[PDB]
RNA sequence: AAGCGUGUUACCUAUACUCUACCGUCAGGGUUGAUAUGAUGCCCUGACGAGUAGGCAGGCGUGGAGGUCAGUGACGAAGCCUAGACCGUAAGGUCGGGUCGAACGGCCUCUAGUGCAGAUCUUGGUGGUAGUAGCAAAUAUUCAAAUGAGAACUUUGAAG
RNA sequence: ACUAAUCGAACCAUCUAGUAGCUGGUUCCUGCCGAAGUUUCCCUCAGGAUAGCAGAAGCUCGUAUCAGUUUUAUGAGGUA
RNA sequence: GACGUAAGUCAAGGAUGCUGGCAUAAUGGUUAUAUGCCGCCCGUCUUGAAACACGGACCAAGGAGUCUAACGUCUAUGCGAGUGUUUGGGUGUAAAACCCAUACGCGUAAUGAAAGUGAACGUAGGUUGGGGCCUCGCAAGAGGUGCACAAUCGACCGAU
RNA sequence: AAAUAUUGGCGAGAGACCGAUAGCGAACAAGUACAGUGAUGGAAAGAUGAAAAGAACUUUGAAAAGAGAGUGAAAAAGUACGUGAAAUUGUUGAAAGGGAAGGGCAUUUGAUCAGACAGGCCAGCAUCAGUUUUGGUGGCA
């Protein structure tokens, strides 16, 4: 007999392969495996850990994001590497002659990269230019703006989106949300 | 495929996953929203405050399409123009020549203003627009028509 | 087809051997086991005999002729671990012994060659046998426990 | 005959069958697990049936092996057997059960000539 | 004392402790210029393993559907019986023999009216009890002949 | 009391598979993890909601934040 | 690692050498029986069941978390500031497959009871962390840039 | 008038539907047999064989029927008819049995059964390695 201090058999927790069955993925996991066990940089193992992740784990990255990300000191010749879907934004007006990796690109995006003079890389060929991840740049969308997200932690006093369908006057804005009609939260 | 529900893992299990003292019933509580405030108060005021009670002025007869105004930014007036045709205007961004951007077309109501738009002027129909987004229109140089 | 198919095959291939750290050295016999002694052996044929031992073999047998004459047993091996070493002891210098050997006995009616060589060292044995009195007597009588012998504290 | 391999130890060569299924001819011999609130074979009291675990797994080296030492693969006509041709020290053929007798002799003649071990040769066998 | 109080040893034995093997789980790793073609693969190292209610995962089985094995079969399909054999920890799978007579399997997927020991469950069939309890109200039957395979019980005669 | 073996409201069919916080049952194997009977509210006390206990999915990082533990220093308490 | 001047040997990252008998019911499996010890009848509600608690005489077959409208979380896929062909039309080898316009739904804007108004002072802000990348170092480390995210202080939009 | 509805009627075409305790109550002389005064309630029940070729004839018996013979691919298909499970039963054979029987671990005994001579089965000894148990004896503090 032993005084468990920890649950036995406890997983890691963490994905350890893509839930997906797309072919091409497996096998773009299968290189970048590859590369973290036999090269000490760490852009490969962050890059292999990035490919596992499901489809709200990996947000979408505009190109206008990736134009602020290039104005930074120092990073305007530095390959732009997305491990998702990078999507176009008419937002911006002036998008600068860069490389980005990713593994989609929509066809705004990648026509407006190009348009630009830039090049649009799969991760297969950021492998091949810079198998150490010289002189990259991961970039990550922005997770918590899942309309998900905002209904996380509902409760009192936490200002949080109630879970609701219909939206407007008689739809939860009464006794619990003013004073007049009864408390407020 | 009801071959992958958990009804499948339960076959030789008694309780079907509901319990021995739990002894699952008809309707424990009640049905629907029943008790609301009275024995789901807790829950109701917890995950849906504001669900009882009275809010203001009632509206007979109300169509939907009088309060029709569906709003456009400043940041996304540009993409009214057709691609090809757009960036031949960015350059030669000049006077006596500016794009028409009639929104009314497009379907949008009212104008905002979140901005930075590129100094081109540009001749803008609508018909409602905001402050700001005027401001910013006759700042980069073009003009707003109102129309209806 | 019955069954599908295994998908990937066992390897054929037998694997080599890894190599092995035991080397055959010599065998320590007992302290009782000095030639000349008398012993009894304990299974076999010549359950209980009393017999002399000659000769220790390269196979980690005892060659023993406790003599034909005496009690009818040959020259032959024994394992030392199925006899009982007593204190009584003869005197071996007299007998040529290195004649014998694992081949000797090698399998493959009685040959002639072992009938004459048990001659030769038999004459000498019986020799020395004759010296110490009752020896002769005590060959040729089998050994058997009695009720109420305790070989723990039975000595020989 | 096969490769040489570790001898083929069992864990348990008794059947599992099931609790009471000698007590009610209603009560089917294939093993299912007790889920009773006071049963003593669910709780494991001593002087009862032993319960299917994965302890009684058998070694991966002498898994699916029979005691001559090949795994053996159900065939169903000649084409089948030749899938074992280079594979004779490992699997052994066995003709299945619906296979005519005079497909059998055809069978059994390729495997011999292949050298194919065959676990049930005297099937379907006029004599 | 084989009782009580106290002390000293030796001994007995738990699924407990130590060591080793095997199963599984978890964890950390190795492995691409034939990894002597399987990278959900192969291998190395360490630890761990109780369980109702319950959760999850990997698998076994059933009816039907798409594809494939140019699968099996009247020289015998399916079904059924078998203190006959083998494989799997197990759900089960496979084979031999007997009966039988016309269809039915493996694999990759799809689908569901998909797995029973219970529900004083439904329908049907069958036991022990058991050749047992019983076939006892209404006063009552008997003889002979005939008939017929067969008469306490039918017909006739006689008696009551 | 009787009203077709039915009467403190006949029988037949339908609404109707009426409702039940109550009783009974809820059908394959193995592996891993693994409870609660307590808080607050309720025409609530054989029941629910709620917080807690549990599983699963994981995510961001990589030996920190920490800890049903002690020491040192400094408080607090009104039980024996 | 040890011994040996070396050569090599060894008990040093897990058993080898020699010998015998049998080659079949001999070992072994299955089954029946005997013997030693152990073993209360399952399901169920329950704090507690072998219960003098309940259902169960036996067997076969049937037999109980399904489908739908709407939806939460998670996951897979396609496209992506868009997205959804299948209400319809065209077409067809004809309930399949293929093709398509205008709309419409949800999303890209919120807020207020409403009339209404409606999101850049700034490198879309400052600070503290922050993986990764860049530079200098064999390296430890130092500096620069720091997406996601966490905390905080600000700026902007609606109501007051 | 058309675009719309249609568990009725008639005529069609279909099914990832059910397969005789299922599917309509009814695959069949089924809204039948049967029950109730009545309104109403309402079953069970498919399959010999390709073809009756449905067993001529002999014998025992009062007969049913048996035993032969014969038809048939099959009578282990005889209309009590495809296959023909279990409960329960008869016969035969084997085994055990002082107020249950059944079970688990281990072995005896009986019965039965599988593979392998190009190493399969069971052992003995020696030298080692790992874990132990039991002694003898030596030198020191
Ligand atoms: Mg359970
Ligand atoms: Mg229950
Ligand atoms: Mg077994
Ligand atoms: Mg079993
Ligand atoms: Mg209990
Ligand atoms: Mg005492
Ligand atoms: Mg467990
Ligand atoms: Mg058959
Ligand atoms: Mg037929
Ligand atoms: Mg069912
Ligand atoms: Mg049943
Ligand atoms: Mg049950
Ligand atoms: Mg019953
Ligand atoms: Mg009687
Ligand atoms: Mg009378
Ligand atoms: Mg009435
Ligand atoms: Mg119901
Ligand atoms: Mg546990
Ligand atoms: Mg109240
Ligand atoms: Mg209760
Ligand atoms: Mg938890
Ligand atoms: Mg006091
Ligand atoms: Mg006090
Ligand atoms: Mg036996
Ligand atoms: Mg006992
Ligand atoms: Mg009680
Ligand atoms: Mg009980
Ligand atoms: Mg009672
Ligand atoms: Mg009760
Ligand atoms: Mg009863
Ligand atoms: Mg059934
Ligand atoms: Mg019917
Ligand atoms: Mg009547
Ligand atoms: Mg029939
Ligand atoms: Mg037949
Ligand atoms: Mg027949
Ligand atoms: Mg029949
Ligand atoms: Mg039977
Ligand atoms: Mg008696
Ligand atoms: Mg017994
Ligand atoms: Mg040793």
């Amino acid at each position: 007999g032993i005084d468990h201090t920890s649950k036995q058999h406890k997983r890691s927790g963490h994905r350890t392969a893509p839930k997906s069955d797309n072919v091409y993925l497996k096998l773009l996991v299968k290189l970048y495996t590859f590369l973290a066990r036999r090269t000490d940089a760490p852009f490969n193992k962050v890059v292999l850990k990035a490919l596992f992740l499901s489809k709200i784990n990996r947000p979408p990255v505009s190109v206008s994001r990736i134009a602020r990300a290039l104005k930074q000191e120092g990073a305007a010749n530095k390959t732009v590497v997305v491990v998702g879907t990078v999507t176009d934004d008419a937002r911006i007006f002036e998008f600068p002659k860069t490389t980005v990796a990713a593994l989609r690109f929509t066809a705004g995006a990648r026509a407006k990269i190009v348009k630009a003079g830039g090049e649009c890389i799969t991760l297969d060929q950021l492998a091949v230019r810079a198998p150490k991840g010289q002189n990259t740049l991961i970039l990550r969308g922005p997770r918590n703006s899942r309309e998900a997200v905002r209904h996380f932690g509902m409760g009192p006093h936490k200002g949080k989106a109630p879970r609701i369908l219909s939206t407007g006057r008689k739809f939860e804005r009464a006794r619990g949300r003013r004073r007049s009609k009864g408390f407020k939260v | 495929p009801s071959r992958f529900t958990k009804t499948r893992k339960h076959r030789g299990h008694v309780s079907a996953g509901k319990g021995r003292i739990g002894k699952h019933r008809k309707h424990p509580g009640g049905r629907g929203m029943a008790g609301g405030q009275h024995h789901h108060r807790i829950n109701m005021d917890k995950y849906h405050p504001g669900y009882f009670g009275k809010v203001g002025m009632r509206y007979f007869h109300k169509q939907q399409a009088h309060f029709w105004k569906p709003v456009l930014n400043l940041d996304k007036l540009w993409t009214l123009i057709p691609e090809d045709k757009r960036d031949q205007y960015l350059k030669s961004a000049s006077k006596e020549t500016a794009p028409v951007i009639d929104t009314l077309a497009a379907g949008y109501g009212k104008i905002l203003g979140k901005g930075r738009i590129p100094n081109v002027p540009v001749i803008v129909k609508a018909r409602f627009v905001s402050k700001l987004a005027e401001e910013k229109i006759r700042a980069a140089g073009g003009v707003v028509e109102l129309i209806a | 087809s019955a069954q599908k198919a295994p998908k990937w095959y066992p390897s054929e291939d037998v694997a080599a051997l890894k190599k092995t750290r035991k080397a055959a050295r010599p065998q320590k016999l007992r302290a009782s086991l000095v030639p000349g002694t008398v012993l009894i052996l304990l299974a076999g044929r010549f359950r209980g005999k009393r017999v002399v031992y000659l000769k220790h073999l390269e196979d980690n047998t005892l060659l023993i002729s406790g003599p034909f004459k005496v009690n009818g047993v040959p020259l032959r091996r024994v394992n030392a671990r199925y006899v009982i070493a007593t204190s009584t002891k003869v005197s071996v210098e007299g007998v040529n012994v290195e004649k014998f050997n694992v081949e000797y006995f090698a399998k493959e009616e009685i040959k002639a060659e072992r009938v004459e060589d048990q001659k030769v060292v038999d004459k000498a044995l019986i020799a020395e046998i004759k010296k110490t009195p009752l020896l002769k007597q005590y060959l040729s009588a089998s050994f058997s426990l009695k009720n109420g012998d305790k070989p723990h504290m039975l000595k020989f | 005959a096969s490769l040489p391999h570790p001898k083929i130890v069992k864990k348990h060569t008794k059947k599992f069958k099931r609790h009471h299924s000698d007590r009610y001819h209603r009560v089917a011999e294939n093993w299912r697990k007790q889920k009773g609130i006071d049963s003593v074979v669910r709780r494991r009291f001593r002087g009862n049936i032993s319960q299917p675990k994965i302890g009684y797994g058998s070694n991966k080296k002498t898994k699916f092996l029979s005691p001559s030492g090949h795994k053996t693969f159900l065939v169903a006509n000649v084409k089948d057997l030749e899938t074992l041709t280079m594979h004779t020290k490992t699997y052994a053929a066995e003709i299945a059960h619906n296979i005519s007798a005079k497909n059998r002799v055809v069978i059994l003649a390729r495997a011999k000539a292949l050298g194919i071990k065959v676990t049930n040769p005297k099937g379907r066998l006029a004599l």
